[PDB]
Parts: structure tokens; sequence; C-alpha cells
């Protein structure tokens, strides 16, 4: 009844610093937003 | 003479009428069923008027109305022939469909949608006039598909019924398998001799027409319920009683033998199609009427016999004799139509018991049904001097005079045997025995709506053989030369299979032998071709399509090859080729590296 | 021809200053008169084409197109009134224009005599219809249904361009006119064997052709009603366009070179046609009956008979009004039922006595009743067909039997049989919806009535 | 849980407007988006179009072409050239390739 | 309709030699259709023709006069080629409703003599031949893209061989 | 149709329905009437000796081996009454029941006419709404203890309620709409 | 006369841009004018009193 927006699921798959994550390169985690790392 | 074209345009204006009065809001206001009645019963009159300009003067009027495209070399234009075939069925076809409708009126009272019911006949009345009267074959597609179509509304005139659903659909299926011949003939007569006007056709005589009219003998077998998809008219039963009368009984089956006589002048040419029809006309004789000893439904029983006695009918268009043909088609239509009113009348009489085996003594209780039932009977058994007997026997003779297949010649006969078996059945079961009716009994068949036609019906099935054979034009040069016993075979034959049937149905009252399974099954359950034709063949039909065509190579195979693969070649790509340590050295020494080949790729090719 | 488009252009501006409340009224009634601009240009009283400016032109291919793009735009905005009447006032505006500039756009491509002009406006109108696809879509997989709806049209136009840009280099003018009084004769090379499927796939892919076509049931499944019928009616009838006018040039490698894609058509015209036979999803069975029928037209594209050009004219005119007539009435259970499924919702005429009476009618168009321009249409590619191998028949022979067995099945598990006990209770119909009926079948009526309009070039 | 609307229901625009034409919720707009659609729509393109259409002259020539013929056939037949003759472009203006 | 080009045979009518003393149910009904439906009609129709010839009309025939072909017609010059392939493609369809022609003529001569068909028409079925030879010789195995070049070509393929074939028989 | 369907069956009550599959499928082949009653009251007989069988085993094995002599002993064509499955009349007037949730949106004028009709209407749809929850409340109060459950839904058991989930078997489209 | 609140000033946008469109189409004409009457089917000679056959 809704034209389906996307949930939070749909959203998940963008993020992560690449979008097909393969093995060992999921290893990899977004940069930090502030462009700032510990 | 003006009169005699005005007259063939008019019936089709005036039967048109009925329907664009139930398009405005007028028809509210008026009646609809009686109006209707009257306008079949005005147009039978119209037709009347060249029935006898022909019988004067033999002229055939060819009619072009309108022009419908020019299509290049191939004009198309809408052409009614009021041939002998064409103003003869006219007539005897609108002087039924004038019974039905006032037998309609009594049948479906109390029917929410009466005037829709009566819309439906008419129109189906006009596709099949369409379809006697055409010129060029594309109208007479026109009418082949539109009777098609409005069966499959009026067979299943009681929608909710899933039964009377699946006998539309088998109708449809059948009749477009025939379809499929009737496009290769057109399409055979749209290339080669090229228009698909009979006036030109009939130019192919002397060519091969074999591809061609071995399509329209495809079209026939299945229009006429031939051996091959014989079953949708015992299904086509599934409609009201009035429809099976009008369109199961007459002017639907009989389009099948209609078309093959419109094209016979191309049929003489061809001894291999004339046999071929003569042959398979033959087997669906005696199939259906031994199907039909044991069916125990009265509608079913006569509907078996529309088959068997259209069997004979394409039995003497394969031996060649299309003018006779046309002769039995004009009286089959008189008292076949007058056997399935007459079970109306039993039917809605009693509490709408359709089976013979709980209907009994319809003599006494019901005298009007029943002397209209023997009348009928004995027409269909070929009485002497009755309408049956000025065509019917004609046939048997010929085929007892002709070179022809001695299996063929043999099982004629006895169908013929069959058919006085059958119409036994039907009167011994249904007329003559103690009544096994429910207790109540309600019979009133006073109306005159039931009276009237049935009446009316009568007086046609006891005179029209007379009328008919006397006033048609000399043809066919028959043979009355025969041996007395080949003479009076048809008379003996029909005589003992009462007499064998009588003596059958008396060894029943007996209390003895309450089970008897002589092959009775391959007979009482149609020669088992509905039991396995029909689970087999809708059964690997559709499982294909689902599990391999569809699921198979659509979907999977055909998804995974092109617009999946794509997708993942990709995909892997992308992934080595992004997936990078982020260290200047590596990065780096792919610069070394590209110095080195570019380095080289200058000189290589120096 | 700058009325059948510039007074559509101003349709925009329309859309977008008139008042929320009346830009529904405002747009399609105007439109209706846009399509009564476009009837002038039927007036063909001779044979030379008309040639309205350099760059327009409109000759008997398109003319029977260019007048269905206008029609459609009316019934597109009147069938989407519905769903898309519980938006913000500027999402209304905005699926309105994009309507508005798809038979703008189409409108000029069947209306250009330039190639690479329809390869800009016949790559354009894919934007339009995405959005109308992606952004409305009600269904989870139309970003999918888009993807796929983008990639095999834009992976087949490159490849046209290339060849486009190749023959201005060999020919020196991509203008059809020319193009057609100049000697283009491919000469049967590996390389030329080459171009002629560089120049006809673009336009294969998106007439569905049986390796293909897997793009038209995702998309047509979660498009909304306006965008599935855009898509039938005029979309897909842009490849078989595009293959009338470009087979101009290729003239001989077509003799040999289209066995390849004749057989892929009629055996997908059965397989298409059978799995129709059993498709749970109403609008997935209607897009499969267009795969099928239009599988009928590449046959016919390719035989390349006079009567094969104008079965196939008088069939894409025809199917297509057939078709978004079927989808418009899918949508009108969908509404009311809330799901796509065929079993559910059975018993309709019992409930909705005339929408039942549409269905009959397109029904009877979908298979081939004869006093149609449908049966007119495949009676001809039929003929030819035939001609061209007498044995087509048997394929174009299990076509026919299977279509009227899926036609026929739409209306006996939709239409009739007992009636759902309880679903949401139906409503009853809208005027509207009826009328966006009636506005489709009546030009079917009036068609058959002289088909001579539609019947092609040849 | 990620916070989002209820399920909104259709309302069943025909419990109020019982005269719901389909095209809008309040009832003149509907009234005037009918009044206007059925006219434009049938009263003036269905009937004003076929009209124009129906009138179209001699379309694309086959009109012509039937006068053409029969002066062309009575003019062939009565002077005894052939109907139709074989070849069209006359035989005389053609430089066949000599050698081959 | 010009009686030369739609032609049509004199007619010959047995006269009418009742043999009965009964009466002819036709000759009644005729003298009342003739009454009740014909002038009736009668009289509308001819008050049509009077309002009609008040303000008679004319209307003209449009003669398209002859024009260079393709075998006068420089290579490329797609004016001259445009204006001949016209002159063809007009030519392709006078040449076609003759043909119309034949197939109609043919059809009323096969109604007109049923029974004799096979014998008394064949004055028009030699000629739907001597037309259907020509039909096919100039403009049968083009495509739908015909064009007068090619015509051009389908015949000059063939003067080949009414050269090669008559230079072989030598 | 009205009652619900027992799980298992028992070994009586399939031994006395083929006292009614096997007479009825004996008035097919016994066209006639006393012909018939003679050869019936002989089926009897058949099922009337081995009735005190108590031997549970041989039971079953007369059963089994008379729903086998019956399968080779029936007739194609029975006598199956109109009304009934697969014979005629079954579904002929179900086209003519609409289910009557449907004249609810019927369009003021319509139901203009018909006046009284509508005033009764609207009382048996008050009577619906009043009852629903003293009804599923009872429909649950009175649920089973265990996972045995049986289609078969209790009376009404205090006065005023309506015997429950009953607004469908009352309400129902009349048969012959007729 | 433009009444505003979408009176006549929207009605009229459609419809004039019908008449830009016809006063363009026409003007098209004006361009392609070459063989105005040069054509070889139809170069009549001017009849008296008329400036140019098709305008
Ligand atoms: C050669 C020519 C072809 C011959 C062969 C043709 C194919 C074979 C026949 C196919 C018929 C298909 C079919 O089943 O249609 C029935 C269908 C009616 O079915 P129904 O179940 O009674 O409809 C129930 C509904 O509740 C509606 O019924 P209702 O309860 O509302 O009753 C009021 C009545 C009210 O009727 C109206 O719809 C009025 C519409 C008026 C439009 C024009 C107004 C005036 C314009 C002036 C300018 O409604 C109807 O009964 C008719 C419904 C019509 C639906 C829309 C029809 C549009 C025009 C169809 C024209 C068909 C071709 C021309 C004939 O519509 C037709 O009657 C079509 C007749 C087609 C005749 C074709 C030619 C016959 C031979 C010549
Ligand atoms: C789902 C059902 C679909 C049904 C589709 C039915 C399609 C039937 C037609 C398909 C085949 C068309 C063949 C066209 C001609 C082929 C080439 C040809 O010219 O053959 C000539 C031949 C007549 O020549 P003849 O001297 O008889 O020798 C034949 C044997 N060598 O001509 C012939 O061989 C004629 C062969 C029969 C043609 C008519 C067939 C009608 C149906 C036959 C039975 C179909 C199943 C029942
Ligand atoms: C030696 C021979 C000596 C002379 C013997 C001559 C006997 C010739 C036969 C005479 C009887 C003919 C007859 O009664 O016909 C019955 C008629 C059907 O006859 P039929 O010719 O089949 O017409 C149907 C279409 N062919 O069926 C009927 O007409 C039944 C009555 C119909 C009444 C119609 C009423 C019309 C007015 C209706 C409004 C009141
Ligand atoms: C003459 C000598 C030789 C004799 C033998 C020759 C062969 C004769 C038979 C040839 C094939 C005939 C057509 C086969 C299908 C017939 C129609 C049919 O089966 O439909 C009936 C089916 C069930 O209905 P029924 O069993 O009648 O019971 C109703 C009352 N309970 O109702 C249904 O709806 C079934 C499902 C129908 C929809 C799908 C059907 C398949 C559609 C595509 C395939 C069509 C058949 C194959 C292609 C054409 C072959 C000719
Ligand atoms: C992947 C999808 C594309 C697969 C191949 C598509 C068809 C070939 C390329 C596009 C069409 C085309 O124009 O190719 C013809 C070209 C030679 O052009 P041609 O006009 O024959 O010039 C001959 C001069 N003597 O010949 C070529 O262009 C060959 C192209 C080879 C690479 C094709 C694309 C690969 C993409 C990865
Ligand atoms: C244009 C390209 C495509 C565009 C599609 C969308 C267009 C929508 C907007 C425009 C709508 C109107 C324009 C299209 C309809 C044109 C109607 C028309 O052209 O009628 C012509 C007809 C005169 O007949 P004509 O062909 O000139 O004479 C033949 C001489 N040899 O004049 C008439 O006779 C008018 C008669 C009116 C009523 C006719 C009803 C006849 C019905 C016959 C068939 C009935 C059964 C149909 C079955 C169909 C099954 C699906
Ligand atoms: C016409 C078709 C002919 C087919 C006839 C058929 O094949 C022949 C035939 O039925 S062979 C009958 C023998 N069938 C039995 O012998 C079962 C006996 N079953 C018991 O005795 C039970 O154990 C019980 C004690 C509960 C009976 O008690 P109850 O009174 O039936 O409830």
């Amino acid at each position: 009844a809704r034209q389906w927006q996307p949930d939070i699921e749909w959203a998940e798959q963008f993020s992560g610093a690449v979008m097909y994550p393969s093995k060992e390169t999921a290893h990899w985690k977004p940069p930090p937003w502030n462009d700032v790392d510990i | 003479m003006n009169i005699f074209t005005t007259s063939i345009l008019l019936i089709f204006i005036l039967l048109l009428s009925p329907i664009l009065i139930s398009m405005s809001n007028l028809i509210k206001h008026i009646n609809f069923p009686l109006y209707t009645t009257t306008s079949i019963k005005f147009s039978f009159i119209i037709s009347l008027l060249p029935l006898l300009m022909f019988f004067h003067n033999n002229m055939e009027y060819m009619i072009t109305t309108w022009h419908w495209v020019t299509m290049n070399s191939m004009e198309l234009k809408m052409s009614f022939k009021t041939d002998f075939f064409s103003i003869l069925f006219t007539s005897v076809a609108l002087f039924v469909t004038w019974s039905i409708m006032q037998f309609s009126s009594w049948y479906m009272h109390s029917d929410p949608n009466i005037n829709r019911f009566i819309k439906y006949l008419t129109l189906f009345l006009i596709t099949m006039l369409i379809l006697t009267s055409a010129n060029n074959m594309f109208q007479l597609f026109i009418g082949w598909e539109g009777v098609g179509i409005m069966s499959f509304l009026l067979i299943g005139w009681w929608y909710g019924r899933t039964d009377a659903n699946t006998a539309a659909l088998q109708a449809i299926l059948y009749n477009r398998i025939g379809d499929i011949g009737f496009i290769l003939a057109m399409v055979w007569f749209s290339l080669n001799m090229n228009s698909w006007e009979l006036q030109q056709i009939m130019f192919s005589n002397n060519n091969d027409n074999l591809i061609p009219l071995m399509g329209l003998l495809i079209a026939a077998t299945g229009k006429s319920a031939q051996f091959g998809l014989h079953p949708w008219l015992p299904s086509a039963m599934e409609g009201p009683t009035p429809v099976s009368a009008l369109l199961h009984s007459s002017t639907m089956v009989v389009a099948g033998i209609f078309l093959l006589v419109r094209f016979h002048p191309l049929t003489t040419n061809n001894n291999f199609i004339l046999t071929t029809m003569l042959c398979l006309g033959a087997l669906t004789t005696l199939f259906t009427a031994i199907c039909a000893l044991t069916q125990n439904d009265i509608k079913k029983i006569i509907a078996f016999s529309t088959s068997s006695q259209l069997g004979l009918m394409m039995v003497t268009l394969g031996m060649n004799q299309p003018h006779l043909a046309f002769l039995h088609i004009c009286t089959h239509a008189f008292f076949k139509a007058m056997l399935f009113m007459c079970s109306g009348s039993i039917i809605h009489s009693l509490a709408d018991e359709q089976d013979i085996r709980k209907m009994g003594n319809i003599t006494k209780i019901m005298p009007f049904t029943s002397s209209c039932l023997v009348i009928g009977s004995l027409a269909l058994t070929g009485m002497p001097f009755l309408t049956g007997f000025y065509s019917k026997d004609l046939i048997i003779e010929a085929i007892n005079t002709c070179n022809t297949n001695a299996w063929a010649l043999l099982i004629t006969l006895i169908a013929t045997s069959m058919t006085a078996m059958y119409s036994m059945r039907i009167i011994y079961f249904v007329t003559m025995t103690k009544p096994r009716f429910p207790p109540l009994i309600s019979i009133n068949e006073n109306d005159p709506d039931l009276m009237n036609p049935i009446k009316r019906l009568a007086f046609g099935s006891i005179f029209a053989g007379f009328v008919i054979s006397y006033n048609i034009p000399p043809t066919s040069i028959p043979v009355l030369t025969m041996p007395w016993f080949l003479k009076t075979t048809a008379l003996i034959i029909s005589v003992l299979g009462f007499l064998i049937a009588l003596e059958l149905n008396n060894l029943t009252m007996k209390l003895s032998m309450n089970k008897a399974n002589p092959y009775s099954s391959f007979s009482t359950l149609l020669g088992f071709f509905p039991s396995i034709i029909h689970r087999i063949t809708p059964m690997k039909s559709l499982n294909l399509s689902l599990k391999t065509s569809l699921t198979l190579l659509d979907l999977i195979w055909l998804e995974k090859t092109i617009p999946k693969s794509t997708s993942t070649l990709h995909t892997n790509m992308t992934t080595l080729t992004t997936n990078q340590k982020g260290l200047i050295k590596l990065y780096f020494m792919s610069f070394l590296i590209n110095i080195i080949l570019i380095i080289i790729l200058y000189s290589i090719n120096l | 021809m700058l009325k059948i488009i510039l007074p559509s252009l101003m349709l925009l501006p329309l859309t977008w200053l008139s008042s929320p409340k009346k830009t529904w009224t405002n747009v399609t009634s105007y439109s209706f008169l846009i399509s009564l601009t476009s009837l002038t240009l039927l007036w063909q009283t001779d044979e030379n084409y008309k040639n309205f400016s350099n760059m327009f032109s409109s000759d008997p291919l398109s003319t029977p197109l260019i007048i269905l793009t206008a029609w459609l735009l009316p019934l597109m905005l009147m069938a989407s009134q519905n769903h898309l009447k519980k938006d913000n006032n500027v999402l209304q505006k905005l699926y309105i224009s994009m309507l508005i500039s798809l038979q703008i756009l189409l409108i000029m491509t069947f209306s250009a005599t330039e190639l690479i002009m329809f390869y800009i406006l016949f790559e354009a109108t894919l934007i339009p219809t995405l959005i109308i696809i992606t952004r409305w879509g009600n269904q989870t997989e139309r970003l999918n249904a888009g993807i796929y709806f983008l990639f095999y049209t834009l992976i087949g136009s490159i490849p046209l361009l290339i060849a486009l840009i190749l023959i201005q280099n060999h020919v020196g003018t991509l203008n059809l006119m020319i193009l057609s009084f100049t000697t283009h004769t491919l000469d049967a090379s590996w390389s030329n064997n080459l171009l002629w499927l560089a120049c006809m796939m673009a336009f294969l892919i998106k007439m569905p052709l049986y390796g293909v076509h897997l793009w038209l049931p995702k998309a047509h499944v979660e498009a909304p009603i306006a965008g599935s019928m855009i898509l039938a009616a005029i979309l897909l009838k842009l490849g078989s366009y595009g293959m009338i006018r470009i087979s101009i040039i290729l003239d001989p490698l077509t003799k040999y070179m289209a066995y390849p894609f004749i057989l892929l058509s009629l055996w997908g015209m059965i397989m298409t046609s059978s799995i129709c036979l059993r498709q749970t999803d109403l609008k997935s069975l209607i897009a499969y009956s267009s795969v099928s029928h239009m599988a009928l037209v590449i046959a016919s594209i390719m035989i390349q008979t006079p009567w094969s050009f104008m079965g196939a004219t008088m069939l894409m005119i025809a199917h297509g009004l057939t078709s978004s007539l079927l989808f418009c009435l899918a949508n009108s259970n969908y509404e009311r039922i809330h799901s796509r499924t065929m079993i559910m919702a059975r018993g309709l005429q019992m409930v909705f006595p005339l929408m039942a009476t549409w269905w009959l009618m397109a029904s009877l168009a979908n298979l081939a009743l004869p006093p149609s321009i449908n049966l007119m249409g495949e009676l001809f590619i039929t003929m030819s067909l035939f001609s061209w191998s007498n044995f087509t028949i048997i394929l174009m022979g299990i076509n026919i039997i299977i279509t009227g067995m899926y036609s026929m099945y739409m209306i006996i598990t939709t239409q009739r049989g007992k009636l759902t006990n309880h679903m949401i209770n139906l409503q009853p119909s809208h005027t509207r919806e009826l009328t966006l009926m009636a506005l489709h079948m009546i030009p079917l009526i009036l068609l058959t009535t002289s088909p001579k309009l539609i019947t092609g070039l040849t | 849980q990620w916070q989002e609307d209820p399920e909104p229901e259709d309302e069943n625009v025909y419990a109020k407007n019982p005269d719901f034409h389909g095209y809008d919720s309040d009832p003149v707009v509907d009234v005037w988006n009918m009044r206007a659609v059925f006219f434009f729509g049938f009263s003036i393109v269905l009937v004003f179009g076929t009209t124009f259409v129906a009138y179209v002259p001699d379309y694309r020539m086959q009109e012509w072409a039937r006068r053409e013929a029969e002066r062309l056939v009575k003019y062939r037949e009565v002077n005894g050239l052939p109907i139709m003759e074989s070849n069209y472009f006359d035989p005389s203006k053609i430089q066949l390739p000599e050698d081959d | 309709w010009d009686k030369d080009v739609y032609p049509e045979p004199p007619s010959r009518t047995p006269a009418p030699s009742p043999q009965t003393s009964l009466p002819n149910p036709i000759t009644y009904l005729t003298k009342a259709y003739d009454l009740v439906v014909d002038w009736p009609v009668t009289l509308v129709r001819e008050f049509i023709e009077r309002q009609h010839a008040k303000n008679r009309t004319y209307y003209y025939h449009r003669q398209y006069r002859r024009v260079p072909d393709i075998t006068e017609c420089k290579e490329g010059d797609v004016l001259c080629i445009y204006e001949a392939e016209m002159q063809w493609r007009r030519d392709f369809k006078v040449d076609q409703e003759i043909m119309n022609i034949i197939q109609e003529r043919l059809k009323a001569c096969q109604q007109r003599e049923g029974e004799n068909y096979q014998q008394n028409c064949a004055k028009e079925l030699e000629q739907f031949t001597k037309v259907t030879k020509a039909y096919q010789d100039r403009y049968l195995d083009l495509g739908a893209y015909y064009s007068a070049r090619k015509c051009l070509a389908k015949q000059k393929q063939r003067m080949l061989e009414e050269r090669k074939a008559a230079r072989q028989e030598a | 149709a009205f009652c619900a369907p027992p799980a298992y069956l028992t070994h009586q009550q399939k031994v006395l329905r083929l006292y009614k599959r096997a007479l009825r499928h004996l008035e097919s082949w016994c066209i006639h009437r006393d012909k018939y009653r003679y050869f019936a009251c002989l089926m009897r007989a058949r099922f009337e000796e081995h009735k005190n069988e108590k031997d549970m085993m041989r039971a079953t094995q007369l059963l089994r081996e008379a729903e086998e002599e019956f399968w080779q002993n029936q007739h194609p064509q029975p006598y199956i009454f109109p009304d009934s499955p697969g014979g005629t009349s079954f579904e002929r007037y179900e086209c003519y029941k609409v289910p009557e949730w449907c004249l609810d949106y019927w369009h003021p004028s319509e139901k203009a006419m018909y006046p009284d009709y509508f005033s009764k209407r609207e009382q048996w749809k008050k009577l619906r709404m009043e009852s629903w929850d003293r009804e599923v409340k009872q429909l649950q109060e009175e649920t089973s203890p265990d996972g045995i459950m049986t289609e078969a839904l209790p009376p009404a058991r205090r006065e005023g309620d309506l015997p429950p989930l009953w607004w469908h078997i009352v309400t129902r489209p009349r048969e012959r709409p007729t | 006369l433009f009444q505003l609140l979408r009176e006549h000033w929207v009605h009229i946008l459609v419809p004039a841009g019908f008449v830009f469109g016809c006063y363009l189409d026409r003007k098209d004409d004006e361009k392609l004018t070459a063989f105005r009457n040069k054509s070889m089917l139809f170069q009549r000679e001017l009849r008296p009193n008329e400036e140019v056959t098709w305008k």
C-alpha cells in the first residue's frame, strides 16, 4: 500500500568502505566521518 | 430483382435491430423476449421471399455491400452469396431460431438475466448466417471464429459453475485447433491463386489444392466433432438446454459440413481428401453412436446423435455427394431441434432431472412432449415418409452403391441400426416404463410458449422432407436402380435395430444380472478418449511451461547467462583492481613496471 | 509538426503554473485537444509523404503512431489520478510533467528525419520512463527493474551510436529521405555482418526478442500503471519503428543475416505464449503476451515482404491499444484487490458487471477474433511467414492455439467462477476507470472500420 | 524499532461523496473533471475526429487509382495495347552491359 | 460506371410461360414491393437529385504529366531521382488497380456463368495470366522497400537472360 | 457440508458409508425399481451377515475386500443427484449468489427504494457488532486446554449471546437466488 | 481578458502554443521555398494576377 521506501537494511549495504566487499576487503571499515583518526 | 437483394441484406438489419435496442435504454421499457421472438418471425418470412425466387429460376446473386480495404492487389470487401446453400439454410436456421426463442422464454423464465441470454442467441444467429452467406473467406472466418466465441459465452451461461467454464475452455481449444486449419487454407489461397473470394478460389480447380483443402478438412473436423477432438460437443451440453438446441444441435455443428460444400468444386478434383473424410466421418459415426448406447444423460444421448448424424453428413461429403449432404443438414436441423427442446420440456417439468434413469412414463404424464419425442425419434430413425426418410435413405443407398471402403460401408449401416437403438433407448427409458421420477409431481406444458414452438417444429418435422426434396433443383443424378436388399437396407436395419434394442430393454426388467460389464465401459465413459487425452495433454503441456520453458530457460538459464553473468564478471574485476594495500611502495613500483613496459612498447615498435 | 509538439511543451508550463486542485483537468482536457490537432497529419491525399521541415517529417509509418502517442497521454493521466492522488502536490505535478515529456519526446522520435535525432530522442525516453518506474514503483524490486531497463537498452544503444556515425562517414548524411534515395548496399563482408547486427540489436532489445526480453516482464511488474501503459503501447514500438527505417540501408545482409532472429522470435513466440499459461501475476501474463505478440512483429520486419510490414504496422498500433487496455484493467483489479495474484479475485463479473464486458472485449482483441485489426494483422504476418517457408505455420500455429488459451484463462479465472468470499469489499467502479477503458476500445472499434490508415508504408 | 508510520488505510471515497466519479475527493472538482473529460474525450475527439478522418479525401491516392486504371484500361483495351505490358522501364532506355 | 472498363454482358431472359392455374406468390408480392417499397423510395431519391442539380459542382482528375524517370536520371542527384521514384511508386499503384479490376471482372464472370465457368469464362482467365505473368515480371521479387532502381535491376538482370539465352540458342 | 470433518474415520462409518455408495451404485445397474428393490435387500444381507464379527482383523478384512469387490463392480455413470457434486445443477445458481456484503456500496438512490429492507438490515448489523466481543471471548474462554482442537464451534451457553462465528452460516446467500 | 488566478492566464498557455506553432510551420515553408514552382511535375506557368503557386 506504500511504494516501498528503503528500510534500514537496504541502507546498510551502502555503508562500509567498499560496496562489494570481498575476502580481506571487509576488514576495511568506513573512514571516520570527521576525517580525523584516533 | 431488388426484391431479392434487398431481402438478403434486410434479414441481417432486422436481426441486428434487437442487438442495438439493448445498447440503448429502450429495452427496459418494452419486452425484449417478445420483441426478439417477433423479429426472427418476420426474418423467416423475409427469407422465404428469396427462397421462392430461387425456386422459380436458379439464379445465384453475389452482393458486395461495402469495401473494407484495397490492400493493393488483394482488395477486401463484404460479400454475401445467395447460392442454393445460403438461402435454403438461411430459411431453415431462422425457423429453428424462431422455435427456440419462444422455448427460451419458457425455459429461462425466472433467470434474472433473460434479456442478455436472448441477446447472445441472436448475435449467434447473426454470426451463423454471416458464416452461411460469406463470399470472401475473411467473412467466412469472421463467422467461423464468431460462433466459437459466443458459444464460449453461451455454453458457460452459468459462469459460476466450474463445469460450464471447463466445457467453454474445451470448446474454444478444439475450435482453435480447427482455426489453424482455416488460417492455413486462407494463407494458401492468399498466396498461389490470390483472393479470399469464393468466386475466384474456384478457379483453382486444376491446381494442386491439397495443401488448402486439407486445411479446411482439419477446420471441419474440429468444428463438426469428427473422431479427432470429438468430445467438446458432448461437453457443450453443460450449456442451457435452449442454447443446446439452436447452436449445439443445428447451426454451430453443421458449420464444418457447410464449409466443405462451399469449397466442393475444388473438393471433386482431389480424390485423396474425399476418402480421408469419408473414412473419419465413418469412424465418428459409429464411435459416437456406440458411446451413445450406454450414456444415461438424456441431453448427452441427443448430443451424441447430433455428432453421429453429422458423421453420416461427413460421409456423403466424402463420397463427393455435396447436394444431398446439404439436404440432410436442413432435415437434421428440424428433428434434432425437436428432441432437445422435447427433453428441455421433460427436464424443466421434472425437478431438473437430466438423467433417463430417474425419468419414466412421460407418455401418460405428458403426452404432448412424448408425441413430439416419438415423431422426432422416428424422423431420426428415418421412418418412411417423414423428413429424415426423403434425405437419409438417399445417403444410405448412395453408400450401398458407390465404390467405397468396405470397413466404412459396414460401419455406416450398423451406425444406422445403432441410431435406431439409442433412439429406442430414449423412448423406452424416458417414455414407456413405470415412472421413477421423485414422488411429488408438478408437470405443466400447457404454457403456449412451450407448446407453440414445439407444435410448429413438429409440423416442420412431419412435412419438411416432402417440401424440400420436390422443390430443390434436380441434382446429383441419383442411382435409383438397386438389388432390392440394398434398396430396402436402410428400412430393415432401422427396423431390427429397434427390434434388437427392444429385446435388450426387456431383458432389463427381469430380476437377474444386476451388473453388466461387456466393454460397456468403453461405451459409457466416451470411448476413454476423454479420460486419457484430456488428462495427459493438459498435464504435459502446462508442466513443460512452468517447470521447463518458464523457470528453466526463463528465469535461471536466460538470467544467469546474459544479465547476471555480466553482473558478476564486473563485480569480480572491481574486487581485484580495487583491493589495494594503500602503501606507497607497492603503488610506486607499479609505476616502475609501467615505465618499463612503455619503454619497450616504443623500443620494439621502434 | 510543431503543433503536435509546441502545444505539447506548453503542457508543462500548465501542469506547473495551474492550481493544485485544477491541475488534473487542465492537463487532461488540453491534451485530448492536442490529440485532435495530431489527427490533421492523417490528411494525406497523395503518396508523397509529408516533410514538414528539415528535421521534422511524418510518413505513413510514423503518423499512425504520433496520433497514438498523443492519445495515450490523456489516458495515462487519467489512469494515474488515483494512485498519485495520495501525493504532496509537487510529486503529482512532476508525474504529470514526466508523462507529458514522454509523448513530446516520443512524438518527435516517431516524427524525426535524421536517424541520430532518433537515437538522441530514442534513448532520452529512458530518463522519463526510469523515473516513472523507479520513483513511484510500489514493489521493493523496482530499483532492480530500473537497472535492467536502463542497461539492456543502453548496452544495445552505444553500438547503434557507433553504427550511425559510421554510415554518416560511409554515405555522408543520416537523413532518412536521402539515405533511401541513395545507393547504400552493404557487401556481405564479415564486418558488415557486424554493422547489420549493431544497427538492429538496439532496436531488437527494446522490442523484446526471445533472447533479451527479461527486462520487460520485470519492468512492467513493479512499474506504475502509467509507466506500464507507456512501455507496452509506445515504448516497445519505438524498437519496431527503428527497424523499419534503419533496414532501408543494410539492404542485402538481412536476406541471410535474419535467420538467427526469425527462428529466435518464432520459437520465442511459442515459449513466451506458453509461460503466460501458468503465471500467477496478471501483469506478468500480459507482459509475456506482449513479448509473444511482439515476437511476431520482429519476424515480419525481417522477412520484409510488403504484407509483413503492413501486418506489423496493423498489429503494433492494435496490440498497443489492446495491451494498455489489459494493463489498465489489471490495475483496477490491483487497486481494490491490493495484490497482483490472478488466483484471488475470482468472480468479479458477479460484482463488477461492466468492467467484465471491457475485460471480454480486451481478451477477444488479445486473441485474434476476426472483425478486429488485431486479427488482420496476424493474418498478414502469418501469410508472409508462410511464404518465407510453408513450415512456419506449425510454429505460428502453436502460438495461435496457446494465445487463445491464456487470453480466455485471464477472463475465466479473473472474471468468472464463484466470487471471492470476503476480500476487502470491492468498492464499485469509478467512471474514470470505465472511461479509461472505453477510451482505449472505442478507438479500437473505429480503427477496425477503416484499417487503411494504420496500413504501413508498404 | 525504527520509527515509521502505521499503515495508512485506503478510504472508501464512496462513503462520503456517494456520487464519486473517481477523479478527486471533493465533489465539485470530480464533477468538473468528468464533465470536461467525457466531453473533450468522447464528445469532440471520437466524434469530430472520426468525422474529419472519415472525410480525408482519397487517402494515399487509392480513390484516384481506381479511375486512372479505368481510363488506362479503357484506353489500353480499345487501342489494343497490352493492359499491363510486361516491362515497365522501356527496354530501349536501358543500356545493358553489352559484353556480358 | 463505364460499361467498357467494367464490362457487363447483355441480358437474355426466358419469357414467362406459366402452365399452372395457381397464382404465383412472387408476382403478387413484387406488385406490392413496387408500390410500398419502391414508389415511396423512388419519390425521395428524385427529390435528392434535384437538390443536387441546383448547385451542381464539379471535381476533376488531377492529370499528372510525365517527368524524367530513373534511366534518364543522374546518379546521386537526389532531386531528380526523388521525382522519379514517385513517378514509379505512383505507377506501382495504377498498375495495381488494373490488376484489381481483373481480379474483379473475373469474379463476376464466374458468378454470372455458373456451371459454365469452366468454359464461358475463359476470356478473362486468359487475361488474368496475360496480366499476372507481367505483374510477376516487374514487381514481385522486390522487398517491401520497392523502388524504381530495383525494378530497373529486376528487369535488367533478366534482359541479360533474354540476351544470353538468345545468344545461347545461336 | 455443515458439520465438521472428523479426524480419522472409524470402522463403522467406513462400513456404513459403503452401504450407501453400494446401494446407490446398484440403482444405476438396476434401472428399474422392482428389480432394484430386490437386488438390494439382497445386498443388505451381505452386510447383515458379518455384522457381529468381533474379530476386528477379520472385519477390516471383509471391509477391504468389499471396497475392492465394489470398485470393480461399480457403474461408470451412476445416478448422482442434481445439486450434488459432479452432476448438473451443482454450481448452476451460484452466479446469482452474491455475498451480501455488497449491498453496502449501493448508491443512496438505490437503497432509497426498498426502504424497510435496509431498516431490518441495519438491525442485524447492530446484532453482529453487539456480540463480537462476547463471542470471541466465549470462543476463547472455552478454548481447548490441549492442542487437540476440532473445527467444531461452541453453542451459545448464555442468554442474549449469539451462538458464535454465526454471521456467515446465517446471512448466507440463499441457495436458489432465483 | 487574462483574468488572473489561473482564470485565463493559464488556460491560454497551450492554445497559444498552437498559434506559435502554426506561425513557425508556415514560416518553415517560407524558407524551404526554392523549387517554389520549379518542380517538374507541377511547373505550371503563372496564372494572371497570382504571385506564386503555393504560399
Ligand atoms: C483422428 C485419429 C487420431 C485420434 C487422436 C488424435 C489426437 C486427438 C487429440 C489432439 C489434441 C486435442 C486437444 C488436447 C486437449 C483437449 C482439450 C482439453 O483437454 O481440455 C479439457 C480439460 C479438462 O476437461 P475435461 O477432461 O473435459 O473435464 C471437464 C469436466 N470434468 O480442460 C482444460 O482446461 C485443460 C487445460 C486447458 C488449457 C491448457 C491446454 C494446453 C494448451 C496448449 C496445448 C494445446 C493442445 C496441444 C496442442 C494442439 C494439439 C492438436
Ligand atoms: C489513427 C491512428 C491510430 C490512432 C489510435 C488512437 C486514435 C484516437 C483518437 C482518434 C480517434 C478517431 C480516429 C481513428 C478512427 C477513425 C475512424 C474512421 O476512419 O472511419 C472511417 C469510416 C469510413 O470508411 P472508409 O474506410 O473510408 O470506407 C472504405 C471504402 N473502401 O467512417 C465510418 O464508417 C465511421 C463509423 C463509426 C462507427 C463504426 C463502428 C463499426 C464497427 C465495426 C466492427 C464491429 C466489431 C469490431 C470487433 C472488434 C473486436 C475487438
